[PDB]
C-alpha cells in the first residue's frame, strides 16, 4: 500500500521514531529545486555561484544531502577508471565569533574536509604546514599564513575537480563591520572559484537577498534559484499542502490512523507552508504519543509541540520581505526592455 | 643523522611540533645541527612527515 | 507523614538546617515546566535553542540540576557498558571584566568543563595547545587562538554527543559593545550548536527576551518556555501559593509549626509568588530561630530577615515587563490568521 508497514506496530517505538524520522515526501516545490539545481550542476556554462535562496524550513539541507548522494552515485561509475577525484564536497560557513567573518578558518576547514578521501592518495601541496597526522586527520598549523592556505586550497581543488562546492549557510558570509562592503566578501570566493573553476552552490536563508547583485560580474556568473513555500492564497498550492499532510498521515506510525487533513488551516497557521517545519512538528507530536504509548494524534497534543504565535509572526515577516525581494512580474520585464530600448 | 630522525618521529607521535629548538632540547650536544646534513636530514625528515 | 521528621527535633541546628535547605517542593508550574523541558530535549527535531525565561528566584537553576540528574540516571543503565560518552554538560556564562563578552573564555571553559569524563579518555582535538597537564587536568595555551579553541569544542562535542548543552545565566551573552547586534551572538551559538548537532538550552532571568525572536531561523529551532509566577488576579495560583506554603509550614524543623497561611499576603508581598525567594526567606528565618532556640517562627522575624520594598518593586517591576512580551492572546493569533490569509 501507500502507508507505513504495517509490521512497524509491533516494533519498540525508537524503530518507529526513527523510521519516520528517516522518511522523506517528495513535493512539487522540492522535486522542481531538485531538477534545477542538478540540471545546473551538471553544468555551471560559466557561472560560478549558485545562490538557493528560501525560507527557514523549506528543506535546503535535506535537497543538499540528497543532491550530493546522487552525484557520488553517478560517480562511482566513473570513479574506477579516474581515481582522486572528489565527486563532490560541501561545508557550512561558520557565524565568527568576532566582528569579521574568519577567513582563514574557512579556508582551513575547506582544506579539512576537501582533503580527506582516505589516506591512500597524497597531494603534496605547495605549503609546508599542511600535513596529515598519525591518527588520518588534516590538521593544520597555526603559523600558515591565509594566503598561503588559500594557495593550497586552490591546489588541492583544482587536483580533486569536484562537482560542486556546496557552502551551507551561506547568509553568515554578511557578518562585516561597518565600512566594509558586501560586494568584497562575494569577489574573495568569486576569484577562488574562477582561478580553481569549482561551481560554489551558496544555500541560505533570506538574509543571503544580500548577496543578491552586488556587481555585473557577480549577476553574470550567478544562478539564482528559489526553495518557495506553499501559499494559501492560490488553490494548487493549498492542494499541495494537503496532498502532503495526508501522505503524512499515511506514514504516520500508529495503531489508528490520525484523521489529520482536516485540520489544515491549524498547521498552515503554525508552519507557514513549509515541510521541513511540519515534518519537525509531526516528529516531536510522534514521540509524545509514543512517549505515552498512544493510539491516534489529538488536536491539543499537536497544540503542545507548536511554535509560538510571536515565532510564526516573526518568521512569515522575515518570509514577506524576502518574497517581495524575489517577486518577478511582467511589468519588470517590461522596464528592462524599454530601458535596453528593445520596443 | 639516524637520532634526528628518530628524535623528529618520537617527538611528532605525541603531537608536539617538532622544530630545531625542541629537538636540540633532546640532544647531548644540542649544536650538531651546524654540521650541513644534520640540519639536511632534520628538513628531510620534517618535510617527509608534512612538517 | 506530610511533614518533616520527628526525630529531627533532637538532632542539632545545623542537621535541621541541612534537612529544610535540601528538601524541594513539587508546586504546578515546576513539574509542568520539568515536563515540558524533559519532552523537548528527547525530542528536539530540529530545535537548537531552548530559552527557559523566568523570574529571578522561581527555580530555573534547580530545575536544571534536576534535569541534569535525571538524564544522567537515565543514561547510567547505558552507560555501564557504553563508554565515551557524557550524557548532560553544563556551563554557565561569565558576566565579562571588560564591556565585550569573552567567547576564547567561553570555549576554554566549555572544553574544561565537558572533557573531564576520566584521565582514560583520550581524544585527538586536532588542534595544537590543548592537552592534558600532570594533574589530570586539561591546560589550553594561551597563544591558541578563539577559532581553533572553537574548532576543538565541536570535534569534542561530536565525538561525546551530549543530549543538551545547558548554558545557565545565558543572559551575560548580552553583555556586547553598543555596535553589536545581539543576533551576531546568537548566529555564533547556533552554528556551534548546529554543527556540532548538540542542543543548547539557555537559561535566565527575562533580561533574555532581548534575545528572543531575532530572526525566522533563531525562531524556528527555538522553544520558548515560560517559567511563570504565581499571580494572585487568579484564584487558582491564589491556591497553589497556598498549598505549597501549607507544605512548607509542615516541613519547618521546628518543635511547634508556624502557622503561615493567615499571613500569606505578606508572604506574596515580599517574594511575589516565587518559590525561591520564598524557600530562602524561611530559610533565613529558621536559621534566626535555631540560633536564638525559638520554639516557633513569630511574624518579626520574619520582617527582620524580609526583602525591602525597593528591592521587591524593582524585581515586580521587571516581572511585568517580561510577562507583557510572553502572552499571547486570541488577538494575535488572528493576526496571524490574517497575515496569513486564513479567515
Ligand atoms: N522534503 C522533506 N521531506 C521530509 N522531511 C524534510 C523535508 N525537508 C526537510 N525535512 C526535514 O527538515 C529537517 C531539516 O530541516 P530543513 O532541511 O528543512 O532546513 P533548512 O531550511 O534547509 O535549514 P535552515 O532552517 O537552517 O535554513 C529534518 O528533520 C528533515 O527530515
Ligand atoms: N521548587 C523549589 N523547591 C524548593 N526550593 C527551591 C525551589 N526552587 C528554587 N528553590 C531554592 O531557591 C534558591 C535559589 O533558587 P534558584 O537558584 O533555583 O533560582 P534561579 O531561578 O536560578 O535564580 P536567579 O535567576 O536569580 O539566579 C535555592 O536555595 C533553591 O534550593
Ligand atoms: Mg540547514
Ligand atoms: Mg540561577
Amino acid at each position: 500500500s501507500t502507508g507505513f508497514p504495517l509490521e512497524l506496530l509491533t516494533r519498540p517505538a525508537t524503530e518507529r521514531l526513527a523510521y519516520f524520522e528517516n522518511y522523506t515526501v517528495a513535493h512539487p516545490r522540492l522535486k522542481e529545486v531538485y531538477e534545477i539545481l542538478m540540471r545546473t550542476i551538471a553544468e555551471p556554462a560559466g557561472a560560478s555561484f549558485i545562490f538557493v535562496y528560501g525560507a527557514s524550513g523549506v528543506g535546503k539541507t535535506t535537497l543538499r544531502l540528497r543532491v550530493e548522494q546522487k552525484l557520488t552515485e553517478l560517480a562511482l561509475p566513473k570513479l574506477e577508471s579516474d581515481r582522486a577525484r572528489v565527486p563532490v564536497v560541501g561545508i557550512e560557513a561558520i557565524a565568527p565569533e568576532s566582528r569579521y567573518f574568519n577567513w582563514k578558518e574557512y579556508y582551513t576547514r575547506a582544506l579539512i574536509t576537501l582533503e580527506e578521501p582516505l589516506i591512500d592518495h597524497k597531494f603534496d601541496y605547495g605549503v609546508r604546514g599542511i600535513s596529515r597526522d598519525n591518527f588520518g586527520k588534516i590538521n593544520v598549523e597555526s603559523k600558515v599564513v591565509a594566503p598561503a592556505l588559500r594557495r593550497a586550497l586552490e591546489n588541492a581543488l583544482i587536483h580533486r575537480h569536484p562537482d560542486v562546492f556546496f557552502v551551507d549557510e551561506a547568509q553568515h558570509f554578511g557578518k562585516v563591520a561597518s565600512g566594509y562592503k558586501l560586494q568584497d566578501q562575494l569577489d574573495c570566493l568569486k576569484s577562488l572559484a574562477n582561478m580553481t573553476g569549482i561551481l560554489h552552490c551558496l544555500l541560505g536563508t533570506y538574509e543571503l537577498l544580500t548577496f543578491r547583485n552586488l556587481s555585473g560580474q557577480l549577476s553574470r556568473r550567478s544562478v539564482d534559484i528559489h526553495f518557495r513555500r506553499y501559499c494559501a492564497d492560490s488553490p494548487e498550492d493549498v492542494q499541495a499542502f494537503k496532498s502532503v499532510l495526508l501522505t503524512f498521515q499515511q506514514h504516520l506510525p500508529l495503531a489508528e490512523t490520525p484523521n489529520l487533513v482536516d485540520h489544515w488551516e491549524y498547521f498552515y497557521e503554525r508552519t507557514l507552508g513549509c515541510i521541513g517545519t511540519l515534518k519537525d512538528w509531526l516528529k516531536r507530536v510522534l514521540s509524545d504519543a509514543l512517549d505515552r504509548e498512544a493510539t491516534t494524534i489529538t488536536l491539543k497534543d499537536l497544540q503542545k509541540r507548536a511554535l509560538s504565535v510571536a515565532q510564526c509572526q516573526k518568521m512569515f515577516k522575515e518570509i514577506q520581505e524576502g518574497e517581495r525581494q524575489l517577486s518577478e512580474t511582467e511589468a519588470d520585464v517590461q522596464n528592462l526592455r524599454s530601458a535596453l530600448g528593445l520596443g | 643523522c639516524s637520532e634526528v630522525r628518530e628524535i623528529v618521529l618520537s617527538l611528532n607521535a605525541q603531537g608536539v611540533y617538532p622544530t630545531e629548538g625542541r629537538v636540540c632540547e633532546l640532544m647531548p650536544n644540542p649544536g650538531c645541527f651546524r654540521y650541513k646534513q644534520v640540519r639536511a636530514a632534520f628538513n628531510d625528515a620534517r618535510r617527509e612527515f608534512g612538517l
